[PDB]
């Protein structure tokens, strides 16, 4: 199970296609019919820098918080943004707890084991996720 | 610390492909495992593509006095468009650098490029435990000077993986040791001339062993 490196995309495909995430959608707003289905997050184990997600992006952001705990014992995951799907909910951008950019590629590699749909190794910075 | 591959350098190998080679300086850095492969239409919209292959830092540490030097291939490109190239490196402890991008490199039709010669490869010369030799020879007509070197490539007979490419410089050579590798094992191997522009069709498959200890 090799790390991602910079700009690696798992599944190697685009973001919104079947395989990966699946189509884009209604972008959400405070007056949208959508926006009372757009979920909080109050695990205790996940830092957030927000807290209203999708769904399925909780689901999989529980597994891959507890699994950054797992890797590294005493680590957690950070939540830092909750035209792309972050207006709908369902991308996340994350990092690590102790800001160690060394373990991102393998952050990433935890995103994908998590079960998140389309991973993308978008920066130095950050990975960023998604859910179909 | 973690000290990054120089940027590669770019052959093309046929309409929808390309040869890239690359080096790891000496260094006292992380140990590297694995190198990607990634390439980037110069042009619209343009995102940076990951190859699938995982390139195996392999063995020795150093086969210079200089670093090491890699070949790998890049292929389902399309044709007459222009790309950049570069190389990431995946260090010991996970994480990664990526080299210096390649320059534009234009992916030429072949129609205005001149043949290259086939090389003809002999028996695999079954040199040692961990290593083979092989040996070829050039049709009487070949315009050497065309030719740069040669590329070789070689995996475990029946394996379905992709072929180790390895790279032997000056178009008078007709021999290349490739080491270390496997003790008692059946390898294939076929070689092909090139040119920065061009590349020939290959050489016969041939199979060989390295030696069974006694």
């Amino acid at each position: 199970l090799y790390p991602l490196v910079l700009k690696q995309t798992i599944p190697n495909l685009s973001e919104y296609t079947n395989s990966a995430s699946g189509p884009l959608e209604g972008v959400i707003r405070r007056d949208s019919p959508k926006f009372k289905d757009l979920v909080p997050n109050y695990n205790r184990d996940i830092l957030f820098r927000d807290r209203l997600m999708s769904k399925r992006c909780k689901e999989k952001l529980n597994v891959l918080a507890y699994s950054v705990m797992n890797e590294w014992p005493g680590i957690r995951l950070l939540v830092t943004e909750s035209e792309s799907l972050h207006y709908e909910g369902r991308a996340v951008t994350i990092a690590t707890s102790d800001r160690d950019q060394s373990k991102y590629g393998m952050l990433a590699r935890l995103a994908v084991e998590a079960g998140f749909d389309w991973v993308s190794y978008v920066s130095r910075r950050h990975i960023y996720c998604s859910v179909k | 610390s973690t000290y990054p591959p120089t940027p590669p350098n770019v052959t093309r190998l046929s309409d929808e492909s390309v040869m890239l080679r690359w080096m790891v300086p000496r260094n006292d850095g992380l140990p590297i495992v694995i190198f990607k492969v990634q390439y980037r239409m110069v042009g619209k919209r343009k995102n940076w593509q990951t190859t699938n292959d995982n390139i195996p830092y392999g063995k020795p540490k150093w086969n210079s006095e200089l670093g090491k030097s890699f070949t790998a291939s890049v292929t389902d490109l399309k044709p007459q468009h222009t790309y950049r190239f570069r190389i990431l490196a995946v260090y010991s402890n996970n994480d990664n650098k990526e080299s210096n991008t390649s320059a534009k490199f234009y992916l030429q039709p072949g129609a205005a490029l001149d043949p290259m010669p086939v090389p003809e490869l002999l028996e695999i010369e079954e040199y040692s435990e961990t290593a083979v030799v092989l040996h070829w020879s050039l049709a009487s007509d070949a315009d050497e000077h065309l030719i740069t070197g040669y590329y070789a490539y070689y995996r475990p007979s029946s394996s379905a993986g992709e072929y180790f490419k390895a790279t032997i410089e000056g178009a008078h050579a007709r021999s290349f040791k490739i080491a270390p590798l496997e003790t008692a094992t059946m390898y294939e191997f076929k070689l092909q001339s090139f040119s920065a522009a061009s590349a020939s069709e290959f050489s016969a498959l041939k199979q060989g062993r390295t030696q069974r200890p006694k």
